[PDB]
RNA sequence: CGCUGCUGCAGUUGAAACGCCCGUAGUUGGCCCCCCGCCGCCACGAGGAAACGGGAGCGCUCCAGGCAGGCCCGUUGGCCC
RNA sequence: CAUCCGGUCGAUCCUGCCGGAGCGCGACGCUCUCCCCAAGGACGAAGCCAUGCAUGCCCGCUCACCCGGGACGCGGCGGACGGCUCAGGACAACGGUUGCACCCCCCGCGGCGGUCCCUGCUAGCCGGACACCGCUGGCAACCCGGCGCCAAGACGUGCGCGCACGGGCGCGCGCCCCGCGGGCGAGCAGCGUGACGCAGCGACGGCCCGCCCGGGCUUCCGGGGCAUCACCCGGUCGGCGCGGUCGCGGCGCGCCGAGGGCCCGACGCCUGGCGGAGAAUCAGGGUUCGACUCCGGAGAGCGGGCCUGCGAGACGGCCCGCAC
RNA sequence: ACCUCGGGAAAAGGAGUGGCUCUGACGGCGCCGGGUCAGAACUGGAACGGACGCGGGGAUCCCGACUGUUUACUAGAAAC
């Protein structure tokens, strides 16, 4: 199947290499499974959180997320963390196609529901930039985990000079 | 800050540390590899981020530590080193002067010109041709001739 | 492997059928003989359901030496002791390991 | 080669086993156990080859299956069971108790010991690690994992295990002035006191040890095995690792043949 | 077979000095500082499979072999590559 | 273990080759008293195959019958080793030297054994559900269909103790650097807390960890010939973000930059090219060969693809295309 | 291939192309213009330069090098 072997690759000088052997199980690669965010929970409940375990080397099960709807999102400064529905993927550094299809990959900037974090509004002097996002019901966060390997979409709420970079990217629209 | 597609942060330092009371928590990670090597003041105090820098990034210098001349610094944050070595044959009791180009990673902290004596330490595969990181730089007078040098 | 499809066709040389309705016109051979089971229950829970009971068992249907199905899934006095003994062994392991952990922490405090 | 190797060729098997070249195409391959393939001799070779108690491999099974042999006080029925440095090989039916140490040449030697000696077994701590809930654990050369080690005992030290209780009776540190036998390597069996500890950071620590004769022998610190603080505290082979030179060895060989 | 020449070949005439000059890569560069760092260098160690090739000792009747043997270094099977 | 000698002339001295003379290790001819040792369809057909055999063993589960003789079946482990061959492959394979602070591992050895819930426990021990089996068939053969009985240390669940606890998260070193340390050469490990998740194993207790053994890569140096092959490569060379893998990595993709390799021979071609430990011959220096015994690689007509497992891209496993 | 090194050459041959829904670039910023060039989904009886406009091509041989010019009203040629 898919091979991560460098035998197919050309040398540093750009020379052709020689195929001395046939493909091996150890150098197997698997088809990528893009975790699609379920943004259609209202439309249908048939598409539920679907995570699939796969058999790997050494019988080490790896959980591959096919569809996900929620994640544990952590506001590090306030130390407030709650399970939150992910509303949409807005900004992925690798491509805009992943943002349109709403694939959940590590580091994709996601908008999360602020209904769990609504309590934080009561305490002021807790980062105005996070607080006005909380009032609006959408908070800028980033997935901090790999959904394909872990099977979960844990993250953290964008804060400090990171929040500014990604809010500037999504500022015109 | 808009040309860059992604925000480059040090994984070790939390972006929320850049809020009030900057003095309370360190905003820069500067690990010191040992083997009698010292973190430069440029690494300790550097705006650069580099996840493959051996002083401020998530890499470990382990294995062989070699020293060689700079052949080219043209590649971005990468350098080609010309390791010069003698090979001895028996049929003729003479030697053969031989050269090997090894690809290293220049940290942004180190400034190098083609000719400087660099010290390179083995690291995890960083690219197809890069398994080394520059941990010391020795400057040269630019008009330094060439000289076959085993370093 | 090659398999015919799940549809009746005139090609079929053999058909396998089961009786789902009877009521009247009792079939000449199908309903004529009730065939006894070749084997009697072996699991002890099944044996106790057979007599409507729910470690008695022991008695069983015999067939001529009268062959007896070796009793299965029945807690014998030895089995009951084994389960209790293994429970005790794990409980002791918990006691000894916890005792060592507290002692080691005290030794660590002694040296700082 | 698609998987684990289950066979050993006789020419491949280590020289310290001393297996005759014509004896077979195959050699006994030791099972995985307290000692590694290079640092161990199978039980078939320590019975059928050394003691000749069993004249054939099937007879080694018949005496091992009957648990007549005891290794480290454990029945150890496996024919290919590895036996290594400091393991206690005792057969009660023939009333013989042996401790395996290394001879001066470097082959393993079954040394006769006493009942007090049989009780304790010497082990070297290779590494101390925070495994299983961050609990402290030590690892000895004989594949022994002991949780809650004494906080002081460092790595390279020699612990003494009770065998019956498997508790550390005492620890001997690795330091200058400590009796050490080099296990494995060109200098094997040699007994001396550490005189130098050259770190050579990033590579291998180089230990120089001095024999009573005054012959200085240098080896990597992995091969070095502390025996005691100023005396072995264990049976040492009759030679006592002084090590003979080639012309002395010739003289001893001539002396033995003359008294035939 | 010093008829491939490192040892160690030949080029006036036998085969063979490029018509000449500049010149980069390459190879090669006088003398000089005792006492210092890097190099090569030589010595000696570690550590890394044997077999083989040696090679200790042993009369398979000799021998090519083999690791035997004999009341024996803790009998051996050392040691080297 | 430092040797020459015959042949250009009318004669001579040379250069220079030719031929001899020694050994190998195969073929061939001829001949053979006995014993010991011993290679043996490798050599431009990795062409092709008739026949037999080369991988079984066990009993946890017997109301098969010989009474426990136990047939079979189910379950377990092994079949990935070993045996064979050298086609492919020329910064590859391989050999010495490294690293994994980038990893995976059955057996065994030695440790370790606290597992939230709601519902809903039967734990003096729970279900159902097949195989053999019996009954009835199709079938040239191969192959199996239906119905019915009935078991496992098998299967599906589950009685667990909120220092409950698998994964992955978020947060928690600094103040120029280096000097106690669980651990290092090195900031590594472990855990404290906040959320998520609810993994495994417990129906004849193993998750788990060290060691071992094998593997995956990886560091340096060595690693054919040809210039009637001098310029070559564009995932090619780096960076960044993801994915993927046991894991690192252009391994893959998106994006940015233009690198990378070369007369110390790049690249291309060619190889009646596996490499090494070694072997032949020999003063010394050398030359030639490395199918084969041991070691590592590769492949089972040729391409692919896969399943099972801890490990196989397995061919005395399967699926497919081609050739037969 | 050949060549007068300019050509041959649109050599020979292939592949894509519509509509929608987006995403990049590129100037003059607060603003405010651009209409090109890429890239991606999604669709459609297997459709797209959907009309129109718009080379068939290759190997030869003879002759005249060529662009030109000519018998208006039968020869455009190799003739001039």
């Amino acid at each position: 199947g898919i091979t991560h072997d460098k035998m197919y690759k050309r040398s540093k000088t750009g020379a052709v290499q020689g195929k001395w052997h046939k493909k091996r199980k150890y150098n197997l690669g698997r088809q990528p499974a893009n975790t699609k965010l379920i943004v259609k929970v209202t439309s249908k409940k048939n598409e539920g959180q679907k995570i699939s375990t796969i058999r790997c080397r050494g019988g080490n099960i790896k959980r591959r997320a096919l569809r996900l709807s929620h994640g544990s999102f952590a506001w590090g400064s306030a130390d407030i963390s709650h399970k939150a529905r992910i509303l949409q993927v807005v900004y992925n550094s690798t491509s805009n196609e992943l943002v349109r299809t709403n694939t959940l990959v590590k580091g994709c900037v996601v908008q999360i529901d602020s209904a769990p974090f609504k309590s934080a509004l009561s305490n002021d002097t807790l980062d105005k930039e996070i607080l006005d996002q909380i009032r609006g019901d959408h908070i800028l966060a980033r997935i901090s985990s790999r959904p394909g390997q872990v099977g979960t979409a844990d993250g953290y709420i964008l804060e400090g000079p990171e929040l500014l970079f990604y809010q500037k990217k999504l500022a015109p629209k | 800050n808009q040309h860059e597609r992604a925000y480059h942060k040090q994984s070790q330092i939390f972006q929320g540390r850049f809020l009030r009371k900057d003095n309370a928590r360190c905003l820069r990670f500067y690990k010191s590899i040992g083997m009698g090597y010292h973190t430069p003041i440029t690494a300790i105090n550097g705006t650069y981020i580099d996840k493959k820098c051996p002083f401020t990034g998530n890499v470990s210098i382990r294995g062989r530590i070699l020293r060689g001349v700079v052949h080219s610094a043209k590649m971005q944050r990468s350098i080609i080193v010309r390791r010069d070595y003698l090979h001895f044959v028996q049929k003729y009791k003479r030697y053969e002067r031989r050269h090997k180009h090894v690809a290293a990673h220049l940290s942004p902290c180190f400034r190098v010109k083609e000719g400087d004596i660099v010290t390179i330490g083995e690291c995890r595969p960083l690219s197809k041709t890069i398994r080394f990181n520059v941990i010391k730089v020795e400057p040269v007078s630019e008009a330094a001739k060439k000289r076959f040098s085993p370093f | 492997k090659s398999i015919r499809g799940c549809i009746v066709g005139p090609d079929l040389h053999a058909l396998s059928v089961v009786l789902v309705d009877a009521g009247d016109k009792t079939l000449p051979g199908l309903t004529d003989v009730v065939v006894p089971k070749r084997l009697v229950p072996k699991r002890a829970s099944k044996i106790r359901r057979l007599f409507g009971l729910p470690p008695k068992d022991q008695m069983l249907v015999c067939e001529l030496k009268l062959k007896y199905p070796k009793v299965q899934r029945v807690v014998t006095d030895e089995k009951y002791a084994r389960k209790q003994r293994v429970i005790a062994e794990k409980k002791e392991i918990m006691r000894k390991s916890l005792q060592q952990l507290e002692e080691y922490k005290a030794l660590l405090s002694r040296m700082g | 080669a698609r998987g684990v190797r289950k066979h050993l060729k006789r020419l491949n098997a280590p020289k310290h086993w001393l297996l005759d070249k014509m004896g077979g195409i195959w050699a006994p391959r030791p099972t995985n156990g307290p000692h590694g393939l290079r640092e161990c001799i199978p039980l078939i070779l320590i019975l059928r080859n050394r003691l000749h108690y069993a004249n054939t491999y099937a007879e080694t099974s018949m005496i091992l299956q009957d648990k007549n042999v005891l290794i480290d006080g454990k029945p150890r029925t496996d024919p290919t069971f590895p036996v290594g440095f400091m393991d206690v090989f005792e057969i009660p039916k023939v009333h013989k108790t042996f401790r395996v140490l290394y001879d001066v040449k470097g082959r393993f030697t079954l040394v006769p010991i006493q009942s007090n000696e049989a009780g304790f077994k010497l082990c070297r701590v290779q590494k101390i690690f925070l495994g299983d809930k961050g609990m402290p654990y030590l690892s000895t050369h004989d594949a022994r994992t002991i949780r809650f080690p004494h906080p002081d005992i460092k790595t390279n030290d020699t612990i003494k295990i009770n065998l019956k209780t498997g508790k550390i009776d005492e620890w001997y540190k690795f330091d200058i002035g400590k009796i050490v036998m080099v296990t494995g390597g060109r200098n094997c069996g040699r007994i001396g006191t550490i005189q130098a500890i050259d770190k050579h950071m990033g590579s291998y620590t180089m230990i120089r040890m001095k024999d009573t004769e005054g012959t200085e022998f240098l080896t990597r610190l992995c091969n070095v095995f502390v025996i005691g603080n100023d005396s072995p505290a264990v049976a040492i082979p009759t030679t006592k690792g002084i090590r003979p030179d080639i012309i002395k060895n010739r003289e001893l060989r001539l002396r033995s043949i003359a008294k035939r």
